[PDB]
Protein backbone atom coordinates (compact mmCIF):
# COMPACT_ATOMS: atom_id res chain seq x y z
CA UNK A 1 0.00 0.00 0.00
CA UNK A 2 2.91 2.32 0.81
CA UNK A 3 6.28 2.80 -0.87
CA UNK A 4 9.32 4.36 0.79
CA UNK A 5 11.17 7.14 -1.06
CA UNK A 6 14.46 6.67 -2.86
CA UNK A 7 16.75 9.59 -2.11
CA UNK A 8 19.59 11.16 -4.08
CA UNK A 9 21.58 14.19 -3.00
CA UNK A 10 23.75 15.81 -5.67
CA UNK A 11 24.75 19.04 -7.38
CA UNK A 12 23.46 20.42 -10.68
CA UNK A 13 26.97 21.15 -11.95
CA UNK A 14 30.31 19.46 -11.12
CA UNK A 15 31.32 20.47 -7.59
CA UNK A 16 33.97 23.21 -7.43
CA UNK A 17 34.68 24.84 -4.06
CA UNK A 18 34.02 28.57 -3.97
CA UNK A 19 31.84 28.36 -7.07
CA UNK A 20 28.07 28.91 -6.84
CA UNK A 21 26.07 25.83 -7.83
CA UNK A 22 22.76 24.11 -7.02
CA UNK A 23 22.21 21.48 -4.35
CA UNK A 24 19.53 18.94 -5.28
CA UNK A 25 17.63 16.32 -3.33
CA UNK A 26 15.56 14.10 -5.59
CA UNK A 27 13.00 11.91 -3.83
CA UNK A 28 11.18 9.31 -5.91
CA UNK A 29 9.34 6.00 -5.94
CA UNK A 30 7.23 6.92 -2.92
CA UNK A 31 3.54 6.63 -2.08
CA UNK A 32 1.54 8.31 -0.67
CA UNK A 33 2.58 11.78 -1.83
CA UNK A 34 2.91 13.56 1.52
CA UNK A 35 6.61 13.95 2.30
CA UNK A 36 8.88 16.29 4.26
CA UNK A 37 12.21 17.32 2.77
CA UNK A 38 14.83 19.67 4.17
CA UNK A 39 18.28 20.47 2.84
CA UNK A 40 20.90 20.84 5.57
CA UNK A 41 24.14 22.82 5.84
CA UNK A 42 26.32 21.43 8.63
CA UNK A 43 23.16 20.14 10.28
CA UNK A 44 21.14 23.35 10.08
CA UNK A 45 18.00 23.50 7.96
CA UNK A 46 18.53 25.72 4.93
CA UNK A 47 15.91 28.41 4.47
CA UNK A 48 14.38 29.21 1.08
CA UNK A 49 14.42 25.79 -0.58
CA UNK A 50 12.17 25.28 -3.60
CA UNK A 51 10.67 22.13 -5.07
CA UNK A 52 9.10 20.90 -8.31
CA UNK A 53 5.39 20.39 -8.94
CA UNK A 54 4.04 17.02 -7.81
CA UNK A 55 4.09 14.42 -10.57
CA UNK A 56 4.44 10.65 -10.80
CA UNK A 57 5.99 7.80 -12.73
CA UNK A 58 4.44 5.04 -14.81
CA UNK A 59 4.22 2.84 -11.71
CA UNK A 60 2.23 5.59 -9.97
CA UNK A 61 5.01 6.44 -7.51
CA UNK A 62 5.61 10.14 -6.91
CA UNK A 63 8.78 12.15 -7.43
CA UNK A 64 9.92 15.63 -6.41
CA UNK A 65 13.07 17.70 -6.75
CA UNK A 66 14.03 20.00 -3.87
CA UNK A 67 16.80 22.49 -4.61
CA UNK A 68 18.58 25.66 -3.52
CA UNK A 69 21.60 27.70 -4.60
CA UNK A 70 24.83 27.00 -2.72
CA UNK A 71 28.62 27.21 -2.84
CA UNK A 72 30.56 24.03 -1.95
CA UNK A 73 33.71 24.24 0.17
CA UNK A 74 36.16 21.91 1.91
CA UNK A 75 34.66 22.09 5.41
CA UNK A 76 30.93 22.69 4.89
CA UNK A 77 28.81 19.54 4.96
CA UNK A 78 25.50 19.24 3.14
CA UNK A 79 22.72 16.67 3.40
CA UNK A 80 19.04 15.93 2.79
CA UNK A 81 16.66 15.08 5.63
CA UNK A 82 13.59 13.14 4.53
CA UNK A 83 10.57 11.91 6.45
CA UNK A 84 7.67 9.89 5.05
CA UNK A 85 4.90 7.79 6.61
CA UNK A 86 6.98 4.74 5.65
CA UNK A 87 9.92 5.92 7.76
CA UNK A 88 10.19 5.42 11.53
CA UNK A 89 12.39 8.50 11.85
CA UNK A 90 13.67 11.11 9.36
CA UNK A 91 16.34 9.68 7.08
CA UNK A 92 19.52 11.72 6.64
CA UNK A 93 21.43 11.40 3.37
CA UNK A 94 24.76 13.20 3.16
CA UNK A 95 25.98 14.82 -0.03
CA UNK A 96 28.93 13.03 -1.63
CA UNK A 97 30.38 14.93 -4.59
CA UNK A 98 31.16 11.53 -6.14
CA UNK A 99 27.57 10.29 -6.19
CA UNK B 1 -4.37 21.28 -23.97
CA UNK B 2 -6.24 19.02 -21.49
CA UNK B 3 -9.31 16.83 -21.87
CA UNK B 4 -12.43 19.04 -22.14
CA UNK B 5 -14.83 19.07 -19.19
CA UNK B 6 -17.47 17.51 -21.42
CA UNK B 7 -20.11 15.94 -19.18
CA UNK B 8 -18.03 15.94 -15.98
CA UNK B 9 -18.51 12.24 -15.25
CA UNK B 10 -17.27 11.21 -11.82
CA UNK B 11 -15.75 7.81 -11.10
CA UNK C 1 11.94 11.74 -33.30
CA UNK C 2 8.95 10.46 -31.33
CA UNK C 3 6.99 12.73 -29.00
CA UNK C 4 4.24 12.59 -26.41
CA UNK C 5 1.99 14.78 -24.31
CA UNK C 6 0.77 13.75 -20.88
CA UNK C 7 -1.31 15.27 -18.13
CA UNK C 8 -0.91 13.89 -14.63
CA UNK C 9 -3.68 14.43 -12.09
CA UNK C 10 -3.37 13.74 -8.38
CA UNK C 11 -6.44 14.04 -6.13
CA UNK C 12 -5.82 13.48 -2.44
CA UNK C 13 -8.33 13.36 0.41
CA UNK C 14 -7.32 14.47 3.91
CA UNK C 15 -10.17 14.05 6.44
CA UNK C 16 -10.08 16.81 9.04
CA UNK C 17 -7.84 19.05 6.94
CA UNK C 18 -10.21 20.47 4.36
CA UNK C 19 -11.44 19.23 1.00
CA UNK C 20 -9.30 16.98 -1.23
CA UNK C 21 -6.39 18.69 -2.98
CA UNK C 22 -6.33 18.46 -6.78
CA UNK C 23 -3.06 18.92 -8.66
CA UNK C 24 -2.57 18.74 -12.41
CA UNK C 25 0.67 19.02 -14.36
CA UNK C 26 1.19 18.83 -18.10
CA UNK C 27 4.25 17.49 -19.93
CA UNK C 28 5.54 17.32 -23.49
CA UNK C 29 8.08 14.49 -23.39
CA UNK C 30 10.28 15.24 -20.35
CA UNK C 31 9.39 18.94 -20.19
CA UNK C 32 6.65 20.16 -17.84
CA UNK C 33 4.77 23.14 -19.26
CA UNK C 34 1.75 23.84 -17.02
CA UNK C 35 0.51 23.28 -13.49
CA UNK C 36 -2.63 23.79 -11.44
CA UNK C 37 -2.93 23.37 -7.67
CA UNK C 38 -6.30 23.76 -5.94
CA UNK C 39 -4.40 24.70 -2.76
CA UNK C 40 -2.79 27.80 -4.27
CA UNK C 41 -3.74 31.18 -2.78
CA UNK C 42 -5.42 31.85 -6.14
CA UNK C 43 -5.96 28.58 -8.08
CA UNK C 44 -5.07 29.14 -11.72
CA UNK C 45 -3.28 27.28 -14.50
CA UNK C 46 0.29 28.59 -14.64
CA UNK C 47 3.11 28.35 -17.22
CA UNK C 48 6.14 26.21 -16.40
CA UNK C 49 7.89 26.37 -19.79
CA UNK C 50 8.83 29.54 -21.75
CA UNK C 51 7.20 28.47 -25.02
CA UNK C 52 3.73 28.17 -23.46
CA UNK C 53 3.76 31.78 -22.24
CA UNK C 54 2.73 33.07 -25.67
CA UNK C 55 -0.69 31.42 -25.33
CA UNK C 56 -3.43 34.03 -25.03
CA UNK C 57 -5.68 34.80 -22.01
CA UNK C 58 -8.41 32.60 -23.47
CA UNK C 59 -6.08 29.61 -23.23
CA UNK C 60 -5.31 30.27 -19.57
CA UNK C 61 -8.94 30.93 -18.66
CA UNK C 62 -10.20 27.86 -20.51
CA UNK C 63 -7.62 25.65 -18.79
CA UNK C 64 -8.26 27.12 -15.35
CA UNK C 65 -11.99 26.47 -15.73
CA UNK C 66 -11.31 22.88 -16.76
CA UNK C 67 -9.08 22.24 -13.75
CA UNK C 68 -11.39 24.10 -11.38
CA UNK C 69 -14.24 21.88 -12.57
CA UNK C 70 -12.06 18.77 -12.28
CA UNK C 71 -11.25 19.75 -8.70
CA UNK C 72 -14.93 19.36 -7.81
CA UNK C 73 -15.46 16.22 -9.89
CA UNK C 74 -12.47 14.43 -8.43
CA UNK C 75 -13.69 15.23 -4.93
CA UNK C 76 -16.94 13.50 -5.83
CA UNK C 77 -14.95 10.62 -7.28
CA UNK C 78 -12.96 10.19 -4.06
CA UNK C 79 -16.22 9.98 -2.12
CA UNK C 80 -17.52 7.44 -4.63
CA UNK C 81 -14.47 5.17 -4.46
CA UNK C 82 -14.40 5.39 -0.67
CA UNK C 83 -17.88 3.91 -0.91
CA UNK C 84 -17.07 1.23 -3.50
CA UNK C 85 -14.46 -0.15 -1.12
CA UNK C 86 -16.53 0.25 2.06
CA UNK C 87 -13.77 2.40 3.52
CA UNK C 88 -13.91 4.67 6.56
CA UNK C 89 -14.37 8.42 6.24
CA UNK C 90 -11.27 8.80 8.43
CA UNK C 91 -8.51 7.71 6.06
CA UNK C 92 -6.69 9.61 3.32
CA UNK C 93 -6.86 8.26 -0.20
CA UNK C 94 -5.52 9.15 -3.60
CA UNK C 95 -6.84 8.94 -7.13
CA UNK C 96 -4.25 9.45 -9.86
CA UNK C 97 -4.88 9.78 -13.56
CA UNK C 98 -2.54 10.06 -16.51
CA UNK C 99 -3.59 10.47 -20.11
CA UNK C 100 -2.13 11.66 -23.36
CA UNK C 101 -1.04 10.92 -26.88
CA UNK C 102 2.09 9.48 -28.50
CA UNK C 103 3.21 10.63 -31.94
CA UNK C 104 5.57 8.68 -34.17
CA UNK C 105 8.62 10.16 -35.96
CA UNK C 106 6.26 11.48 -38.66
CA UNK C 107 3.70 13.35 -36.56
CA UNK C 108 0.86 10.83 -36.64
CA UNK C 109 -0.96 9.51 -33.57
CA UNK C 110 0.85 6.34 -32.55
CA UNK C 111 -1.45 5.55 -29.63
CA UNK C 112 -3.50 7.13 -26.88
CA UNK C 113 -3.50 6.60 -23.12
CA UNK C 114 -5.91 7.08 -20.22
CA UNK C 115 -5.13 5.28 -16.98
CA UNK C 116 -6.32 5.72 -13.41
CA UNK C 117 -5.08 4.35 -10.07
CA UNK C 118 -6.50 4.35 -6.52
CA UNK C 119 -4.03 4.47 -3.64
CA UNK C 120 -1.24 3.58 -6.05
CA UNK C 121 -2.90 0.51 -7.54
CA UNK C 122 -4.21 0.35 -11.09
CA UNK C 123 -7.95 0.93 -11.05
CA UNK C 124 -9.23 1.43 -14.59
CA UNK C 125 -7.64 2.01 -17.97
CA UNK C 126 -8.80 2.83 -21.48
CA UNK C 127 -7.68 0.01 -23.79
CA UNK C 128 -5.46 0.73 -26.79
CA UNK C 129 -8.53 0.56 -29.06
CA UNK C 130 -9.75 3.75 -27.32
CA UNK C 131 -13.22 2.21 -27.14
CA UNK C 132 -13.19 -0.31 -24.28
CA UNK C 133 -12.05 -0.42 -20.65
CA UNK C 134 -10.12 -2.77 -18.38
CA UNK C 135 -11.31 -2.58 -14.76
CA UNK C 136 -9.06 -3.94 -12.01
CA UNK C 137 -11.84 -5.15 -9.70
CA UNK C 138 -15.57 -5.10 -8.95
CA UNK C 139 -15.27 -1.52 -7.70
CA UNK C 140 -13.73 -0.35 -10.96
CA UNK C 141 -16.49 -2.26 -12.74
CA UNK C 142 -18.94 0.24 -11.26
CA UNK C 143 -16.92 3.12 -12.70
CA UNK C 144 -16.80 1.30 -16.03
CA UNK C 145 -20.60 0.99 -16.11
CA UNK C 146 -20.89 4.73 -15.43
CA UNK C 147 -18.39 5.72 -18.10
CA UNK C 148 -19.86 3.51 -20.79
CA UNK C 149 -23.31 4.89 -20.03
CA UNK C 150 -21.79 8.36 -20.30
CA UNK C 151 -19.84 7.47 -23.46
CA UNK C 152 -16.54 8.50 -21.89
CA UNK C 153 -14.47 6.29 -24.20
CA UNK C 154 -15.86 8.13 -27.23
CA UNK C 155 -14.99 11.47 -25.64
CA UNK C 156 -11.43 10.32 -24.97
CA UNK C 157 -10.97 8.90 -28.46
CA UNK C 158 -12.11 12.19 -30.00
CA UNK C 159 -9.70 14.11 -27.77
CA UNK C 160 -6.74 11.75 -28.21
CA UNK C 161 -6.99 11.60 -32.01
CA UNK C 162 -7.94 15.27 -32.28
CA UNK C 163 -7.18 18.06 -29.80
CA UNK C 164 -4.37 16.10 -28.13
CA UNK C 165 -2.36 15.62 -31.32
CA UNK C 166 -3.22 19.06 -32.67
CA UNK C 167 -1.97 20.85 -29.57
CA UNK C 168 1.05 18.60 -29.10
CA UNK C 169 2.13 19.43 -32.65
CA UNK C 170 1.56 23.12 -31.90
CA UNK C 171 3.70 22.97 -28.75
CA UNK C 172 6.45 21.08 -30.57
CA UNK C 173 6.64 23.87 -33.15
CA UNK C 174 6.48 26.75 -30.66
CA UNK C 175 9.12 25.14 -28.49
CA UNK C 176 11.10 23.43 -31.26
CA UNK C 177 14.41 24.95 -30.19
CA UNK C 178 14.24 22.93 -26.96
CA UNK C 179 11.58 20.22 -27.36
CA UNK C 180 13.05 19.06 -30.67
CA UNK C 181 16.67 19.40 -29.58
CA UNK C 182 18.37 16.35 -28.11
CA UNK C 183 21.31 17.19 -25.86
CA UNK C 184 23.88 14.38 -25.72
CA UNK C 185 25.32 13.27 -22.39
CA UNK C 186 28.76 14.47 -21.32
CA UNK C 187 30.45 11.24 -20.24
CA UNK C 188 33.46 10.09 -18.23
CA UNK C 189 34.63 7.23 -16.02
CA UNK C 190 35.83 7.66 -12.45
CA UNK C 191 37.87 5.21 -10.39
CA UNK C 192 37.51 4.71 -6.63
CA UNK C 193 39.59 2.05 -4.83
CA UNK C 194 37.51 0.09 -2.31
CA UNK C 195 40.32 -2.16 -1.05
CA UNK C 196 43.73 -3.45 -2.13
CA UNK C 197 42.27 -5.82 -4.74
CA UNK C 198 39.04 -4.09 -5.78
CA UNK C 199 37.99 -0.69 -7.10
CA UNK C 200 34.77 0.95 -8.26
CA UNK C 201 34.43 2.11 -11.85
CA UNK C 202 31.62 4.64 -12.22
CA UNK C 203 30.37 5.68 -15.65
CA UNK C 204 28.78 9.13 -15.69
CA UNK C 205 26.25 10.65 -18.09
CA UNK C 206 25.53 14.33 -17.47
CA UNK C 207 23.54 17.15 -19.05
CA UNK C 208 21.40 15.07 -21.41
CA UNK C 209 17.86 15.50 -22.72
CA UNK C 210 15.51 13.72 -23.09
CA UNK C 211 15.80 11.45 -20.03
CA UNK C 212 15.79 8.20 -22.03
CA UNK C 213 19.30 6.74 -22.00
CA UNK C 214 21.12 3.43 -21.67
CA UNK C 215 24.24 2.91 -19.56
CA UNK C 216 25.80 -0.54 -19.39
CA UNK C 217 29.07 -2.07 -18.23
CA UNK C 218 30.65 -4.99 -20.08
CA UNK C 219 33.47 -7.27 -18.95
CA UNK C 220 35.33 -8.73 -21.94
CA UNK C 221 32.30 -7.76 -24.01
CA UNK C 222 29.76 -9.41 -21.70
CA UNK C 223 27.06 -7.30 -20.03
CA UNK C 224 27.36 -7.15 -16.23
CA UNK C 225 23.65 -6.58 -15.59
CA UNK C 226 23.55 -8.36 -12.22
CA UNK C 227 26.75 -6.71 -10.94
CA UNK C 228 26.05 -3.17 -12.12
CA UNK C 229 24.60 -0.58 -9.75
CA UNK C 230 22.47 1.75 -11.86
CA UNK C 231 20.99 4.79 -10.10
CA UNK C 232 17.70 6.27 -11.20
CA UNK C 233 17.93 8.96 -13.85
CA UNK C 234 17.70 12.28 -12.01
CA UNK C 235 16.92 15.91 -12.99
CA UNK C 236 19.73 18.47 -12.85
CA UNK C 237 17.23 21.30 -12.49
CA UNK C 238 18.08 22.98 -15.81
CA UNK C 239 15.93 20.64 -17.95
CA UNK C 240 18.75 18.10 -18.35
CA UNK C 241 19.23 14.79 -16.57
CA UNK C 242 22.05 12.83 -14.98
CA UNK C 243 22.77 9.13 -14.48
CA UNK C 244 25.61 6.79 -13.54
CA UNK C 245 26.37 3.07 -13.52
CA UNK C 246 28.99 1.49 -11.27
CA UNK C 247 30.74 -1.85 -11.03
CA UNK C 248 33.29 -3.20 -8.55
CA UNK C 249 36.20 -4.70 -10.43
CA UNK C 250 39.39 -6.58 -9.47
CA UNK C 251 42.36 -4.21 -9.19
CA UNK C 252 44.41 -4.60 -12.35
CA UNK C 253 41.47 -5.72 -14.52
CA UNK C 254 40.08 -2.24 -15.16
CA UNK C 255 40.84 -2.34 -18.88
CA UNK C 256 38.65 -5.41 -19.36
CA UNK C 257 35.66 -3.19 -18.57
CA UNK C 258 33.89 -0.91 -21.03
CA UNK C 259 30.98 1.44 -20.44
CA UNK C 260 28.45 1.76 -23.24
CA UNK C 261 26.20 4.78 -23.69
CA UNK C 262 23.20 5.13 -25.98
CA UNK C 263 21.25 8.38 -26.30
CA UNK C 264 19.25 10.09 -29.04
CA UNK C 265 21.60 13.09 -28.96
CA UNK C 266 24.79 11.15 -29.65
CA UNK C 267 26.05 11.15 -33.26
CA UNK C 268 27.00 7.55 -32.47
CA UNK C 269 26.92 5.19 -29.44
CA UNK C 270 29.82 5.71 -27.05
CA UNK C 271 32.22 3.19 -25.56
CA UNK C 272 34.37 4.36 -22.67
CA UNK C 273 37.02 2.90 -20.39
CA UNK C 274 38.83 4.21 -17.34
CA UNK C 275 41.71 6.47 -18.33
CA UNK C 276 44.35 6.67 -15.55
Amino acid sequence: IQRTPKIQVYSRHPAENGKSNFLNCYVSGFHPSDIEVDLLKNGERIEKVEHSDLSFSKDWSFYLLYYTEFTPTEKDEYACRVNHVTLSQPKIVKWDRDM
Amino acid sequence: EPLPQGQLTAY
Amino acid sequence: GSHSMRYFYTAMSRPGRGEPRFIAVGYVDDTQFVRFDSDAASPRTEPRAPWIEQEGPEYWDRNTQIFKTNTQTYRESLRNLRGYYNQSEAGSHIIQRMYGCDLGPDGRLLRGHDQSAYDGKDYIALNEDLSSWTAADTAAQITQRKWEAARVAEQLRAYLEGLCVEWLRRYLENGKETLQRADPPKTHVTHHPVSDHEATLRCWALGFYPAEITLTWQRDGEDQTQDTELVETRPAGDRTFQKWAAVVVPSGEEQRYTCHVQHEGLPKPLTLRWEP
